[PDB]
């Protein structure tokens, strides 16, 4: 097959849609799984994504209910000490009381590690089990999660909800409308504040529509250029020329090795925007 | 390895010797001053100096004065 | 068709490319003054960060912009339909 | 690329762990951690206790 | 009919492309010598953020008129209606 | 025709975006200067804003003759009467 | 006929856009230092002034030819008369 | 067709090429002011290496939506679909 | 395309990774946690010297 | 004869458009220096106010050439005369 | 055909000219830092050379993203292969 | 031919407009330096103006050769031969 | 053919002259804070000469990649090849 | 070779003229910086000057390749000899 082929096939995900030979059906090819509308599901993006977020409350929750109280065992120092650095890091960026940011936090930052972790194993291994153990030679199958918008987009719109509903919570309805129309630009006589409610809004609701739309596209944009440059990189030794075999190992290495710095910053980054974003739904700045 | 400071007032002295790091806290930001730093001479602010002895640790408030 | 839509990649691209090359260059001048603030100042750091974050939502904000009609030029075309 | 309900499935089981680890995973060990800081704060207190 | 509607869709990314790289640019620069200010003098930051925006409403008065001709140029086009 | 129609929107776009991007990192430093200025010497503020006005009239008037004949570019086109 | 009308249309937009970016920086840059110059020294103001005034008639000295040439390109087309 | 799949690779260029302009102009200034931060005071080091890797996450997030759009359009087309 | 060739070239960058994480990058981390675990020791037992 | 025309209307706005460009930047630069030195020694004045006319006879010599080029593109032709 | 190969010629061009230019003068900014901070501190070099080659690997990034793109496009051709 | 004569006219233009840009800017930044250090120091003047000229040798040495190239491409054509 | 090596040339002349363009800045913001390293710290200077070649290396890295390409596709055109 | 003898004309103007533009504003800087040191100390001038000749090899070191390469594309003709 060419190499076009390999590649179109890689960057294809598992949709599951209501076809009318029966109640179950799963797309067969690119162009009809393209043709299926909004109301379809990719099995396996949500498959890892669940597998991974229990995989992460099971080896922590076996900790935390094994809690020493003194002197922890192995692996709960580990849980310990993500505990602490997250406790940490939410008490130098929000001075408040509300107990859902840690726990949210710890949760965002651990199981997009994860999510992001699958992608170091070579990108062929998992799509070639799966198809064999399911019994058809030409599945589509994505392991990383996080290369698909639509995974990105519901971390994000998640923690949208969240800094919508503090916002409104705590300034009130009225209040947070006021906050949308009365800043930053505001004047002593009527006349010329009617002038600026326009301006307001077109500072604000630019600035607060950005968030959940840059928080998505900034996982998915390292995520998903990583993916298909081993996906490359894994074509380089098709060839099965042995010059070339060698520079594709050496970059495969190269690239593997720099890629253990992005899949740290960007849950990190995400985790830190997240409290940050939250933090400022409880406070005032004008 | 070991830079020689001394504090100074116009009526009598109140530290000498070597010492190892110095944070003071200048006009304009505060600074770690380090064995070999560049000639620098500083107004200081109001508020304490701390000097790393080869390891010990001393501490003196001090009321104003130029770090030099 | 093909000339529109050859000209629409020019155009998805220069509306990324030139929204990456800005905030990329001014979160560099915005940044490098908040490292200088946080030496200078180490107990304004906390103050320091929420003034950063305030401008850190102007200076995308129209960079936002230009990267949301880019995606709907390249997922949806306003002028194809225009034939 | 394709865009799908996919997102609805991922939010919908955050949403429900966000809520359950917030009263199973961080309680028992915000507890151990108190614990160990109020023996810790006790113990050097015991110490100026026996002083005076 | 085709090269006038797709010239249009390069003058709309012309139009924010621009104004974008020169808005984070200035926010750049501007909120720099913000953060600069406010490390320095503390107890002048409340008098400071009105300062700023009185900048930012000169900084943006020309961009708004750009992307507000820009998106004209997308939903209506005077170009398509003069041929 | 559509030639001297379509060449006329990157005219106007054109004319408007160098002058936005010029503009907007015009008010960048100028601003940035005045804070400055303005944390430094509090007391002088109402004189440093007045002198800050002065200046602006000069860095936006060749920005004004430009976003002025792109609006006249783009209602009754002169250049549609010369073909 | 219609090619030199089209060309003509961008050769005026770079005349005025060029000029119009270049001197709205160049003011940006001589008024920071204007303003910081004033902040500095409160009582020299009225003669700084004066000495700006003297250095805005060299930064936009070659600017003035853009724009004329631009209005000259404009209404008096110099180029259609040599084909 | 051969319109579409040429002007795509320019798009792939320019989308990729104006971000890494970006990014590397962007990081010089934001790792410039971490060094001198960093040779004020060594104690500080971490902290402010921390802080960098925060505002990181600002700087180098348009510039990833251009290389993943890029990535899209170097195998893929949305644009070919259009006809 | 020799896919054979393909598996045991990722898999030999792999294990490559692998040594290379044994050799750098884990001995750091995992000992961290050890000194972490010694350092709790050796603070609640200071706090029980004080209680006694 | 046509084409050559043409792309001397563009010609001419490159020669005037980048030099006006340059000189508005180059006397932002010059400019800021004698506003700060003239803050700093007011008794310097006279001198300073000479040297500076002797760097602007250096920084304005070929951006002159370009206006006189332009001109001699405007009101003659040498490509023309080729055909 | 022709087009597309030629058109790629320039693509690699892009590429690895817009990364030149822009770790070029990153590294100019960075660097000149490097060497401002060890003549404050001679002392602490050590250290802050490994901050510095730490923010390089941040640099040379979606640079070195682009010159393997580029030397994939003069050996081998993605878009040839689509006619 | 009249490709041949009309891109000679644009290789010209680029070739003057660059280099003016280039040492507008260039003399911007070396005179400003000129009349601080003049200010600093008045009994050093005869010193450094000599000094500035050795500078300006280097500064304006690849501008004269673009200036040289242009003139000659302008009343001589090595590409109107087809040689 | 012609389409092709004609854009060649271009995409040669975009390699080296995009480089030169970032190296002269480069090395003028590297080596502008190296003779003020000197200036500051005298007996310093073998050590500070010592640290810039380290940067120089990084940053002629992507730009020497360029130099290289463009001499390869002047000599051995990889594109003429693929008909 | 109208094809390749033209766009060889461009490549001349853009090798010359980026070099120019570079080689022009890093002399700005780097020489700025000698003469900041000149006036900070000027018993130092023999020592600064040789260092500044020594980083003015390093900054046309890519630009006095770019000239070699334009001055053999002009009075030679690779592209041409391939056809």
């Amino acid at each position: 097959e060419t190499a076009s082929g390999y590649i179109q096939h890689h960057l294809q995900n598992l949709t599951f849609g209501r076809l009318p030979n029966g109640d179950w059906g799963f797309a067969h090819t690119a162009e009809q799984a393209k043709e299926m509308g909004f109301w379809a599901f990719h099995v396996d993006t949500l498959g890892w994504s669940v597998l991974l977020g229990v995989v992460f409350l099971f080896i922590f929750r076996l900790a935390a209910k094994k809690a020493t109280s003194g002197q922890p065992g192995g692996l709960q120092n580990f849980v310990e000490v993500m505990v602490e650095f997250v406790d940490t890091s939410v008490k130098d960026t929000f001075h408040g009381r509300n107990p859902l940011i840690a726990p949210l936090a710890l949760t965002v930052f651990v199981w997009i590690f994860l999510l992001n972790l699958i992608d170091l194993v070579p990108v062929d291994y998992l799509p070639m089990l799966a198809a064999k153990i399911t019994g058809d030679e030409h599945l589509f199958f994505r392991a990383v999660a996080t290369t698909d918008p639509n995974a990105t987009l519901g971390l994000s719109i998640s923690v949208f909800a969240l800094i919508v509903f503090y916002s409104i919570k705590v300034k009130g309805i009225g209040g947070f409308l006021g906050e949308l129309t009365l800043h930053p630009f505001s004047s002593k006589n009527i006349v010329v504040q009617i002038l600026l409610i326009p301006v307001n809004f077109l500072l604000e609701f630019v600035t607060l529509i950005a968030k959940p739309v840059s928080l998505a596209l900034r996982l998915f944009g390292n995520m998903y250029a990583g993916e298909l440059i081993f996906i490359l990189i894994a074509v380089m030794f098709g060839s099965g020329m042995f010059l070339l075999s060698a520079l594709g190992v050496a970059l495969n290495w190269a690239w593997a090795v720099f890629h253990i710095l992005i899949i740290t910053l960007q849950a990190f980054i995400f985790m830190m925007l997240t409290i940050v974003y939250l933090s400022m739904a409880h406070e005032d700045n004008h | 390895i070991t830079v020689h400071c001394d504090i100074v007032s116009a009526e009598a002295e109140i530290f000498s010797g070597l010492v190892e790091m110095v944070i003071a806290h200048g006009a304009l930001g505060d600074l770690g001053i380090a064995p070999g730093h560049a000639p620098l001479i500083t107004d200081l602010k109001p508020g304490p100096i701390r000097l790393v002895k080869q390891g010990e640790q001393e501490v003196y408030y001090i009321s104003g004065g130029f770090l030099e | 068709m093909e000339t529109v839509v050859g000209l629409t990649a020019i155009a998805v691209a220069l509306l990324i490319g030139l929204g990456a090359l800005g905030t990329a260059i001014g979160f560099g001048l915005l940044g490098g003054k908040f490292l200088e603030g946080a030496a200078r100042q180490p107990e304004m750091v906390p103050m320091l960060q929420v003034k950063m974050f305030i401008v850190a939502g102007l200076l995308d904000a129209v960079t936002m912009i230009g990267v949301g009609i880019a995606l709907f030029f390249t997922f949806a075309n306003p002028f194809v339909g225009q034939i | 690329m394709n865009i799908n309900a996919t997102l609805i499935g991922q939010s919908v089981a955050f949403f429900i762990f966000v809520l359950f680890c917030m009263k199973f995973v961080w309680p028992p060990v915000i507890a151990a951690l108190q614990e160990r800081q109020k023996k810790i704060a006790d113990g050097l207190d015991a110490a100026n206790r026996a002083a005076r």
